[PDB]
C-alpha cells in the first residue's frame, strides 16, 4: 500500500519500447474490488491517465495512446508492469503508478478509497537518440535604469546543467529558468540577472555552464554589442 | 463508452470476476427478514385486568 | 469524452482566508470526483476521495461539495503547508480525466514586471536558427500573458515560454518567453517586438529592437 | 415466495457464462444504472448455443 | 422519568416493583443487538469464523444468555405466570421463611438483601410453587374425568 515501489529505465530512445515496473508491499494486491492505474504528468500542464488494469483483468486504458499501451499484471509476482511502444519526444513526463478501490457493494469490513490513496515515487523518463553539447549564447542590453543581461544554454541533452555567474561571484538578483523540451528533443533553457547601469562595461560578466554527462564546461562573456 | 456524438462504441469480451456468474443466477432472488409485529388503532380496550 | 474546467487558473491568498475553488465538467459525473493537492515535484497526495469524504491524514479545515457538472472545494482557515497546484479528477467511468490546475501561492503586494529583451547572438545566427529572448522579472501574481509580433504580425505556436517558481526574498516570479525560428525567418523580418499584460501595470507594455542596427 | 433458491450451478467462467439458466422469450442485457464505460455488461440468452 | 437499566437496585422493594419493565428489558436489547447480525453481516463476511474460536466462543456466550431467558420463562410458564409481570398463587406465606411485616418489607428492604435473606428456603418456595399448581392440574382433572 504505502510502498508503491517503482523501477525501470528512466532513459529510453524513440521508436523503442517503455516498460516500467511497480511492485506492491502491503498485499493488498488480492484484495478484489482494486483498480491498480498507470498517469503520467508532462511538466506545467496537468496530468493525464494512461490506463487501469482491473481486480480481474484489465479492462481499459486511454482511447488516445490505446494500441500503443498495454498494461500487465503479474499476479504472484506481486507487481503489474506498464508498456507503451513507439516512444516519442512528446511522451516524455513523469509517470506514477496509482492504487484505488470502488466498491459496487460498499460490503467490506472496513471504508476503502476511491481515489488514489497510493502512489509511487515516480520516474522520469526521457526520450532523445544521443546526448549532445550545450550550445552557450550571450544576451546583450544601453538603458537609464538597472539593465539586465544572461545566458541562453541551446541544444543540450540530457539534465542538468550548473550555470553560475562570475564563478559563483555574482549571486543575488540571478534567476535560472526551468528547461524547455524543443520539439527536436533537445532541451533549452535561459539564465539571467539584474545589473545597475553604471555597471556596464565595468564590470566583466562570464556565465559557467558546466554540462555533466558531456563533461562540457563552457564559459561565455557577456558585453553590450 | 466514449463521448464521439454517438461514433464509438465497441463492446469486447471482458474476462469478468467469478461473483458477476453469481448474478447472473442470483438476479430473481432476494432475503428479506420478517417483522411480524404490528399495531393498529380498533378502539377495543382490555378494561378488565388479569 | 469529458474534459473539466478550473476557476481560477491562478490563485494568490492569504493565510487564514476562506478559499473556494470552482471545477466544472461537461457532463453529470453523479456526485462522482476527487480533489487532490500537488506540492511541485512530489507526487499529488489525496485530499478528498469523494463528493464530501474526508481522508484521513487530511486536517478537518477542508471540505468539499457540489452535485451534477459543478463542484466546489472550500478552506476555511488557510495555513501554511496549503500552497501549490491543485487538480480535480472524475472517475465517471473510462477515460479519467483531469482539470487543468490552480496554482495557489501566498499574496503579496502587486508588482509591475520588468520586461527586457534580447536579440539572439551571432553566433547563434551561425547556428542556423534564432531565438529571441523576452524576460519578465519581479512580477505577481503567477499568472500574466506574453505576445509576440514578427513584422506587426502576432505569433503562436512557435513562442515557447518558462517560469520559475516564488522566489524567496522578494517572493516574485520570472517568465523567460522564447521565440524560435529559423535563420531564413530573422532575415526577411527588420521588425521584433515582445508584449507584455499584467496586472500590475496601468497599459500594456512593449519592447521592441530591429535588425542590424 | 421460497424457502430455498433453485438448483444453481457453480460454474467457473471467465469470459462467457456456461451451463447456467436461460432467460424466457428475449434475452435479457445486465448494466448497472450509470452505463458508462464502467461497469460489466451481462448478458442472459434465451436460446443456449453449444 | 425512569432511572434506568437496574436503576432501582437500592430503592425500596415497592419502587423496584414499579420499574421491573426495566430490568426486563435488558434481557432483551442486549440480544436484539447480536441478532441482527446487521453491522455483522457485511464486516469480513462472518467475522472470519474460519480459524477463529472466539467467533464460536462468543457464539457460545451469546447462546447462555438465550438459554437463560429460557429458563426464566420456563420457570414464570410451571407457575402459570406466563403473560404477567405480576402474578398473585395460592400458596400460603409461611413464617419461618421471614418473620418480617409488610411495611417493614416493601418501604424498609431492598430486593438485594431480601433476596440474601430468603436464599435460604427458595428452592422449598420453588417447590410449593410446582406444588401448589398440582392442585389446580387436579381440579382440572376432576373437569377430565367427569
Ligand atoms: C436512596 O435512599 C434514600 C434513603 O435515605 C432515599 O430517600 C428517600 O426517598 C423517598 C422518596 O424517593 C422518601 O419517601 C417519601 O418522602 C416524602 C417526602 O418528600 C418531600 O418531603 C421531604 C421532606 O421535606 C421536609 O422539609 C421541608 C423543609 O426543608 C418542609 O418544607 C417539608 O414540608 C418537609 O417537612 C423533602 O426532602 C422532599 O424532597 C424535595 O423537597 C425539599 C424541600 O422540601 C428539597 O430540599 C429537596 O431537594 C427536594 O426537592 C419532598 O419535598 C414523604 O412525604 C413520603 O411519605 C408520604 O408522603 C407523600 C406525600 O408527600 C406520599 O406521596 C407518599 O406516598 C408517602 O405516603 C415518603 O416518605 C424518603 O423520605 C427518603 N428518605 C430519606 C431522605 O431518608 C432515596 O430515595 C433512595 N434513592 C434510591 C434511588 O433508591
Ligand atoms: C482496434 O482498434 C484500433 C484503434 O481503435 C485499430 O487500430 C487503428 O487502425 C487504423 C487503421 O484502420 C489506424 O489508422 C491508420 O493508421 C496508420 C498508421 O498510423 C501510424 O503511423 C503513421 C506513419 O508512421 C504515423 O504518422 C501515425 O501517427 C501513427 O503512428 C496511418 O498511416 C493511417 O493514415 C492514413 O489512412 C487514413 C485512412 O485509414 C487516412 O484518412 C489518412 O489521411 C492517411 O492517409 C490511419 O491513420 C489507427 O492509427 C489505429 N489505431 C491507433 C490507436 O493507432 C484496429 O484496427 C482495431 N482492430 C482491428 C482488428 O482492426
Ligand atoms: C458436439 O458433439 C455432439 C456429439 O459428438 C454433436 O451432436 C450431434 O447432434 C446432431 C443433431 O442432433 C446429430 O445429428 C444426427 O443426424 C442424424 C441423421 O441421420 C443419419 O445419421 C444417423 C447417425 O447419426 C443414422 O442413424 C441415420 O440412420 C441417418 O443415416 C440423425 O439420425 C440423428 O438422430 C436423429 O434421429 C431421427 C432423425 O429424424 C430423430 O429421432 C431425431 O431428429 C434425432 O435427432 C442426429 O440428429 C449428430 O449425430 C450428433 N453427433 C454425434 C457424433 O452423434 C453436437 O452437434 C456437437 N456440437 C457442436 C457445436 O459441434
Ligand atoms: C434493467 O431495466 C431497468 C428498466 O429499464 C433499468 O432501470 C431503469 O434505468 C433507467 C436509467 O437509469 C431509468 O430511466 C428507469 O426509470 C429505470 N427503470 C427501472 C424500472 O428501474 C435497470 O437499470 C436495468 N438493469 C440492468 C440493465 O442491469
Ligand atoms: C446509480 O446512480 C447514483 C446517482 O445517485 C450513482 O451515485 C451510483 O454510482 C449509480 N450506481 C452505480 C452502480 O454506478
Ligand atoms: C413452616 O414450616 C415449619 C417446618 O418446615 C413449621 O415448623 C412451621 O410451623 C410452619 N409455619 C406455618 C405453617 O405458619
Amino acid at each position: 500500500q504505502v510502498q508503491l515501489q517503482e523501477s525501470g529505465p528512466g532513459r529510453v530512445k524513440p521508436s523503442e519500447t517503455l516498460s516500467l515496473t511497480c511492485a506492491v508491499s502491503d498485499d493488498s494486491f488480492g484484495s478484489s474490488y482494486f483498480y491498480w492505474s498507470w498517469i503520467r504528468q508532462a511538466p506545467g500542464k496537468g496530468l493525464e491517465w494512461i490506463g487501469y488494469i482491473a481486480y480481474s483483468g484489465g479492462v481499459r486504458y486511454n482511447p488516445s495512446l490505446s494500441s500503443r499501451v498495454t498494461i500487465s499484471r503479474n499476479i504472484h509476482e506481486r507487481q503489474f508492469y506498464l508498456r507503451l511502444t513507439s516512444m516519442t519526444a512528446a511522451d516524455t513526463a513523469v509517470y506514477y503508478c496509482a492504487r484505488h478501490c470502488e466498491d459496487d457493494y460498499g460490503y467490506y469490513s472496513a471504508a476503502q478509497s476511491y481515489g488514489l490513496d497510493s502512489w509511487g515515487q515516480g520516474i522520469a523518463v526521457t526520450v532523445s537518440p544521443s546526448t549532445k553539447g550545450p550550445s552557450v549564447f550571450p544576451l546583450a542590453p544601453t538603458s537609464g535604469g538597472t539593465a539586465a543581461l544572461g545566458c541562453l544554454v541551446k541544444d543540450y541533452f540530457p539534465e542538468p546543467v550548473t550555470v553560475s555567474w562570475n564563478s559563483g561571484a555574482l549571486t543575488s538578483g540571478v534567476h535560472t529558468f526551468p528547461a524547455v523540451l524543443q520539439s527536436s528533443g533537445l532541451y533549452s533553457l535561459s539564465s539571467v540577472v539584474t545589473v545597475p547601469s553604471s555597471s556596464l562595461g565595468t564590470q566583466t560578466y562570464i556565465c559557467n555552464v558546466n554540462h555533466k554527462p558531456s563533461n562540457t564546461k563552457v564559459d561565455k562573456r557577456v558585453e553590450p554589442k | 463508452g466514449g463521448s464521439t456524438n454517438s461514433t464509438t462504441e465497441t463492446f469486447r469480451p471482458g474476462g469478468g470476476d467469478m461473483r458477476d456468474n453469481w448474478r447472473s443466477e442470483l438476479y430473481k432472488y432476494k432475503v428479506v427478514k420478517i417483522e411480524p409485529l404490528g399495531v393498529a388503532p380498533t378502539r377495543c380496550k382490555r378494561r378488565v385486568v388479569g | 469524452d469529458i474534459q473539466m474546467t478550473q476557476s481560477p487558473s491562478s490563485l494568490s491568498a492569504s493565510v487564514g482566508d476562506r478559499v473556494t475553488i470552482t471545477c466544472r465538467t461537461s457532463e453529470n459525473v453523479n456526485n462522482c470526483l476527487n480533489w487532490y493537492q500537488q506540492k511541485p515535484g512530489k507526487a499529488p497526495k489525496l485530499l478528498i476521495y469523494r463528493t464530501s469524504t474526508l481522508q484521513r491524514g487530511v486536517p478537518s479545515r477542508f471540505s468539499g461539495t457540489g452535485s451534477g457538472t459543478d463542484y466546489t472545494l472550500t478552506i476555511s482557515s488557510l495555513q501554511s503547508e496549503d500552497f501549490g497546484t491543485y487538480y480535480c479528477q472524475h472517475y465517471y467511468g473510462t477515460p479519467l480525466t483531469f482539470g487543468g490546475g490552480t496554482m495557489v501561492d501566498i499574496k503579496r503586494t502587486v508588482a509591475a514586471p520588468s520586461v527586457f529583451i534580447f536579440p539572439p547572438s551571432d553566433e547563434q545566427l551561425k547556428s542556423g536558427t534564432a531565438s529571441v529572448v523576452c524576460l519578465l522579472n519581479n512580477f505577481y501574481p503567477r499568472e500574466a500573458k506574453v505576445q509576440w509580433k514578427v513584422d506587426n504580425a502576432l505569433q503562436s505556436g512557435n513562442s515557447q515560454e518558462s517560469v520559475t517558481e516564488q522566489d524567496s526574498k522578494d517572493s516574485t516570479y520570472s517568465l523567460s518567453s522564447t521565440l524560435t525560428l529559423s535563420k531564413a525567418d530573422y532575415e526577411k523580418h527588420k521588425v521584433y517586438a515582445c508584449e507584455v499584460t499584467h496586472q500590475g501595470l496601468s497599459s500594456p507594455v512593449t519592447k521592441s529592437f530591429n535588425r542590424g542596427e | 415466495t421460497v424457502q430455498c433458491t433453485h438448483g444453481i450451478k457453480p460454474v467457473v467462467s471467465t469470459q462467457l457464462l456456461l451451463n447456467g439458466s436461460l432467460a424466457e422469450e428475449e434475452v435479457i442485457i445486465r448494466s448497472e444504472n450509470i452505463t458508462n464505460n464502467a461497469k460489466n455488461i451481462l448478458v442472459q440468452l434465451n436460446t443456449p448455443v453449444q | 422519568v425512569f432511572l434506568g437499566f437496574l436503576g432501582a437496585a437500592g430503592s425500596t422493594m415497592g419502587a423496584a416493583s414499579m420499574t421491573l419493565t426495566v430490568q426486563a428489558r435488558n434481557l432483551l436489547s442486549g440480544i436484539v443487538q447480536q441478532q441482527s447480525n446487521l453491522l455483522r453481516a457485511p464486516e469480513c463476511q462472518q467475522h472470519l469464523l474460519k480459524d477463529t474460536h472466539w467467533g464460536i466462543k462468543q457464539l457460545q456466550a451469546r447462546v447462555l444468555a438465550v438459554e437463560h431467558y429460557l429458563r426464566d420463562q420456563q420457570l414464570l410458564g410451571i407457575w402459570g405466570c406466563s403473560g404477567k409481570l405480576i402474578c398473585c398463587t395460592n400458596v400460603p406465606w409461611n413464617s419461618s421463611w421471614s418473620n418480617r411485616n409488610l411495611s417493614e418489607i416493601w418501604d424498609n428492604m431492598t430486593w438485594l438483601q431480601w433476596d440474601k435473606e430468603i436464599s435460604n428456603y427458595t428452592q422449598i418456595i420453588y417447590g410449593l410453587l410446582e406444588e401448589s399448581q398440582n392442585q389446580q392440574e387436579k381440579n382440572e382433572q376432576d373437569l377430565l374425568a367427569l
